[PDB]
């Protein structure tokens, strides 16, 4: 069923251990196969290896052999792929496949996937966003509608979140998706669309709030000479 | 394994028409596909097994036919909620699962050009060693566009990232920021940071830019 | 071309069938040449129904010494009848042979019909295969229960009636186990269909019968015993080899229920042979492949057969391309073989 | 009268040029040519050459083969025998006096070579008539709860030897007679003259009626039936392809084996008729001499039908020559 929530999530370094180990229940694992199926995130789906119960057989993807290790229990139907070898391709909302069994010798789609847990490869440290203005544009695209912003740089891990003037401007916003940067730190741009005649008459400040330092920073954003 | 290509790769269709997106296997797999409508930050939801048999809970705008090495999906009517990445697979009982590239069904609307908008860095982002130029592309359809960074009219590649807002449901138009990367080493030694936009709704390539000073 | 018109001679009295001696069933041709001379069509005269008559010539007997044989399937299908072995009703001598005339399964054999189904694409797939594994693990352990070891079970031995369903058949190469053994020596089977202990020359239970019902699985849908080629059959001694030393190869046709069905009834030591263990043989019923089979309406014939013969195509083999073996090059009987002769007749 | 009767000869060719005397002692060749009689050599040289391998094949396959062994066969290695009778009683005969241009062995040859010649054909004839008949009994099943045993067709065997011997063996008690036919190589039966004085006449009658007519009823009967049979059980049976095919290559077969019986002994009657009804048609003696070549050439075209165009056999032979 929908009931294959991963409880193995958290952090581990490249080259760690951590056992990804579904929480599936609902059913009775011995009909179905709980081969590991993961969601890279903003990417395409694709398959680890393949899990059986009774059956014994187990076949790797052909990019993940002997990187994993996979394992198998029947008396809580977890299947548990122990990490051994990592990337950072190995970063993915992991979930758990279901796939039936035939009924003479059928195959069939993958019938229910997980809730995901988000599991992480990577070598950064905890750090708060610095939180720079993206000063008005009146160099250029003078007059009618300006643009502004507040760049939310070197922040670890994800999210952030972004609200314009303590969340009562929130109309124009565009905060864009999140890009992992060389440093191994995220950064990203959020934008508003003012009035032009509004600049330099209306104080536009972005609060920026990083729930796992609980670093808060008002920024101000004003047009610069 | 057995490669599963799929087509088009992209396609753009308006709401109320009949869209049928093609996955061809390299090998017969038999009847042995399946289709997934993939919408970002959400499980795969499951349309089709068996190349053709509807999986229960899903509409009936949805179908599936053929055999052999070429499989279809078919919406009958296209809705503003199948705005989705659609991956084929096949699957075996004794060998690997593959999934296709996907296909992508955009929701179409009128052509329309970019506002475009250019940022200076701040004198606190200077601070950090880093000066960040950001160039705003608003409210522009199709979503496909091409920015290029100038600086000094020196083509930047390479330390510039590109991040496209998901579809707006102000009026189903995209946004993009490019941000181009500079040291402020090298930031001091330019002036002139220009953005050139090249897109479907512009009729020619307009460059916004700004002088050193902000 | 004459064999063609004899076909056809007997699809013409099938037809006006639809719709003792010689001088009391009018003879048709042949459709086998069985264990002990010819296995002919034949009509009664008096009801006007058709039969298989399994004659054991007398020549032949002598020259193979084939005595034991064939009072040994007199006796065991005379006694035992199921619905899964055929029925016996006559056993009559007539000049120059000895007659059991059994009933009709004018469906043709397992093995005709696994290169009959296509040419150029020989074996089942696997819902037909698996249907009728059911049905001749019920025969099997209709045997097992009256406490006969077969020794033998092939494709061609296993007939299809006209609805579709298979029967086991020739218990010949039996033997019935007395209370105060359960095991016994021979070297009874025909090679190929002969488990590793019968070879050896050890003794064995029932177990042989489960390692033959293996051998007909696996050739039912690869159109290959596990121990020969597609359309190649090696010497008796080489076959002996294979069945001893070689471990069973599969193709991914086979489905994983099936695959692991098959490997457990072609496991080499009787104690680890899934099968009769003297516990029960609805162990074996236990196994996931049966789960797309329902066992108690297969055993009161309520399902649908995968294929049903034409009733007016005979898929009985041709006569001329039925086996054959020599009669005497002069040899003349003795009086032991007369007096079997008078005693078989009933 | 299209020769001359003589005390122990019939030239074919009439005396009116004055020479025609005996051909056991005079040599022939005002009847006909040294290159007519160069070819007749050559032809009797080939029926020989084919004849005999054709035929020793027929007996060989069988005892290697034991489904050649049964009932049915009897009766195709008697018509193999029957040939090999004409082989070496006739063709070879006349292969060797043909060279010298006229008959050298004499009256007694003359009477032996046609006993051997007559012999081997009429096995032959009356094997075509039994064959015929155990094909109607087994497929048309006119009697029905019998079995085609050993002993049957023993019987069938040896009825053709009898009804040969019944023909064969008049001419030498002086009921007819033999007498040189076609270029005077050959000895056939005088049909020519149904004389009286010579008990030509009634031979003559017993022969066309018994020898003939009886045979030629019996084949198109026994035949006719066959095809009946089969074209009806193919009618009911078009669930086949094989079927379709067989019933079409039967009928063929069917229509080549009538031809080839009447081929082989028509010329022989429909001369013998003509000369009894009406007596003054003369004929050249190379005119006896077609009937001849009709019969003869049977030796090798009737083991070709009734051997080599069924299935069982070509299968044998292949084996066999594939080592066996
Ligand atoms: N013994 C029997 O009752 C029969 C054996 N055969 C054929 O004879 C062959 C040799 O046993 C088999 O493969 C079948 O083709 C049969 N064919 C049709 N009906 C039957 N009752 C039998
Ligand atoms: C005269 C005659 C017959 C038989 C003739 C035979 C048997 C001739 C054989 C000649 C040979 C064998 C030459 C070489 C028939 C057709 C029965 C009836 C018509 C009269």
């Amino acid at each position: 069923e929908v009931q294959l929530v991963e409880s193995g999530g958290g952090l581990v370094q490249p080259g760690g251990s951590l056992r990804l180990s579904c929480a599936a229940s609902g059913f009775n694992f011995s009909s179905y196969s709980i081969h590991w199926v993961r969601q890279a995130p903003g990417k395409g789906l694709e398959w680890v290896a393949y899990i059986s119960s009774y059956y014994g057989s187990t076949y790797y993807a052909d990019s993940v052999k002997g990187r994993f290790t996979i394992s198998a229990d029947t008396s809580k139907n977890t299947a548990y792929l122990q990490m051994n070898s990592l990337r950072a391709e190995d970063t993915a909302v992991y979930y758990c496949a279901r796939h039936e069994y035939g009924w003479w010798n059928d195959r069939w789609g993958l019938d229910y996937w997980g809730q995901g847990t988000l599991v992480t490869v990577s070598s950064a440290s905890t750090k708060g966003p610095s939180v720079f203005p993206l000063a008005p544009s009146s160099k250029s695209t003078s007059g009618g509608t300006a643009a502004l912003g507040c760049l939310v740089k070197d922040y670890f891990p994800e999210p952030v979140t972004v609200s314009w003037n303590s969340g009562a401007l929130t109309s124009g916003v565009h905060t864009f998706p999140a890009v992992l940067q060389s440093s191994g730190l995220y950064s990203l741009s959020s934008v508003v669309t003012v009035p032009s005649s509004s600049l330099g008459t209306q104080t536009y400040i972005c609060n920026v709030n990083h729930k796992p330092s609980n670093t808060k920073v008002d920024k101000k954003v004003e047009p610069k000479s | 394994d057995i490669q599963m290509t799929q087509s088009p790769s992209s396609l753009s269709a308006s709401v109320g028409d009949r869209v049928t997106i093609t996955c061809r296997a390299s090998q017969s797999v038999s009847s042995a596909v399946a289709w997934y409508q993939q919408k970002p930050g959400k499980a795969p939801k499951l349309l089709i097994y068996s190349a053709s048999s509807l999986y229960s809970g899903v509409p009936s705008r949805f179908s599936g036919s053929r055999s052999g090495t070429d499989f279809t999906l078919t919406i009958s009517s296209l809705q503003p909620e199948d705005f989705a990445t659609y991956y084929c697979q096949q699957s075996s009982w004794y060998g690997p699962f593959t999934f296709g590239q996907g296909t992508k069904v955009e929701i179409k609307r009128t052509v329309a050009a970019p506002s475009v908008f250019i940022f200076p860095p701040s004198d606190s982002q200077l601070k950090s060693g880093t000066a960040s130029v950001v160039c705003l592309l608003n409210n522009f359809y199709p979503r496909e566009a091409k920015v290029q960074w100038k600086v000094d009219n020196a083509l930047q590649s390479g330390n510039s990232q590109e991040s496209v807002t998901e579809q707006d449901s102000k009026d189903s138009t995209y946004s993009l920021s490019s941000t181009l990367t500079l040291s402020k080493a090298d930031y001091e030694k330019h002036k002139v940071y220009a953005c050139e936009v090249t897109h479907q709704g512009l009729s020619s390539p307009v460059t916004k830019s700004f002088n050193r000073g902000e | 071309l004459e064999t063609v018109v004899a076909n056809s001679a007997f699809i013409a009295a099938r037809g006006s069938f639809d719709a003792m001696g010689e001088d009391w069933f009018l003879d048709f041709r042949v459709l086998g040449r069985g264990g002990f001379g010819e296995v002919f069509a034949c009509q009664m005269k008096a009801t006007g129904k058709l039969y298989a008559c399994k004659k054991l010539n007398k020549k032949r007997l002598k020259k193979r010494k084939g005595y034991q044989g064939a009072m040994v399937e007199k006796k065991i299908l005379a006694k035992v009848h199921s619905r899964f072995i055929v029925s016996l009703a006559y056993a009559f001598e007539t000049k120059t042979d000895l007659c059991l005339v059994m009933t009709i399964m004018n469906g043709g054999d397992i093995r005709y019909h696994i290169y009959n189904v296509d040419e150029d694409n020989p074996g089942f797939q696997e819902p037909r295969a698996i249907f009728y594994t059911a049905q001749i693990v019920s025969g099997l352990e209709h045997l097992h229960q009256r406490n006969i070891i077969y020794r033998d079970l092939k494709p061609e031995n296993v007939l299809l009636d006209d609805d579709g369903n298979v029967r086991i058949s020739d218990l010949g190469l039996a033997v019935e186990l007395k209370a105060g053994q359960t095991k016994t020596k021979g070297y009874a089977g025909t090679p190929g269909f002969m488990a590793p202990e019968l070879l050896l020359g050890e003794e064995y239970d029932f177990s042989v019968d489960y390692f033959a019902l293996g051998v007909t699985l696996y050739e039912m849908i690869a159109a290959r015993g596990p121990f020969r080629a597609r359309g190649e059959k090696v010497e008796n001694k080489e076959l002996k080899q294979r069945v001893l030393e070689q471990a069973v190869t599969y193709p991914d046709k086979f489905s994983p229920a099936s695959k692991d069905f098959c490997e457990a009834l072609l496991q080499k030591d009787p104690e680890k042979r899934l099968g009769f263990r003297d516990g029960s043989c609805d162990g074996l019923r236990t196994h996931p492949l049966f789960r797309d089979i329902s066992w108690r309406q297969l055993e009161a014939g309520m399902l649908t057969p995968p294929f049903v013969p034409d009733s007016r195509t005979v898929y009985a083999k041709n006569i001329q391309d039925v086996g054959a073996f020599e009669e005497v090059k002069g040899v003349a009987f003795e009086k032991a073989d007369t007096e079997f002769f008078q005693e078989f007749a009933s | 009268m299209n020769g001359t009767e003589g005390p122990n000869f019939y030239v074919p060719f009439s005396n009116k040029t004055g020479v025609v005397r005996s051909p056991f002692e005079a040599p022939q060749y005002y009847l006909a040519e040294p290159w007519q009689f160069s070819m007749l050599a050559a032809y009797m040289f080939l029926l020989i050459m084919l004849g005999f391998p054709i035929n020793f094949l027929t007996l060989y396959v069988t005892v290697q083969h034991k489904k050649l062994r049964t009932p049915l066969n009897y009766i195709l290695l008697n018509l193999a025998v029957a040939d090999l009778f004409m082989v070496f009683g006739g063709f070879t005969t006349t292969l060797y006096t043909s060279l010298h241009g006229y008959f050298v062995f004499g009256p007694t040859g003359c009477n032996l070579e046609g006993f051997f010649a007559t012999l081997g054909g009429e096995i032959a004839l009356w094997s075509l008539v039994v064959l015929a008949i155990e094909r109607y009994v087994v497929v048309c099943k006119p009697m029905s709860n019998f079995r085609f045993g050993e002993n049957h067709a023993i019987m069938g065997v040896a009825f053709t030897w009898v009804m040969a011997l019944a023909c064969a063996a008049p001419p030498l008690v002086g009921w007819s007679r033999y007498i040189p036919e076609g270029m005077q190589c050959s000895c056939g039966i005088d049909y020519y003259t149904p004389h009286e004085e010579t008990n030509n006449e009634s031979f003559v009658i017993y022969m066309f009626v018994v020898h003939f007519i009886i045979p030629l009823i019996v084949i198109f009967f026994c035949y006719g039936q066959l095809v009946f049979t089969v074209k009806e059980a193919a009618a009911q049976q078009q669930e086949s392809a094989t079927t379709q095919k067989a019933e079409k290559e039967v009928t063929r077969m069917v229509i080549i084996m009538v031809i080839a019986f009447l081929i082989c002994w028509l010329p022989y009657a429909g001369v013998a008729f003509y000369i009894f009804t009406h007596q003054g048609s003369d004929f050249g003696p190379i005119f006896m001499t077609i009937p001849a070549f009709f019969a003869k050439t049977s030796a090798v075209y009737n083991p070709v039908i009734y051997i080599m165009m069924n299935k069982q056999f070509r299968n044998c032979m292949v084996t066999t020559l594939c080592c066996g």
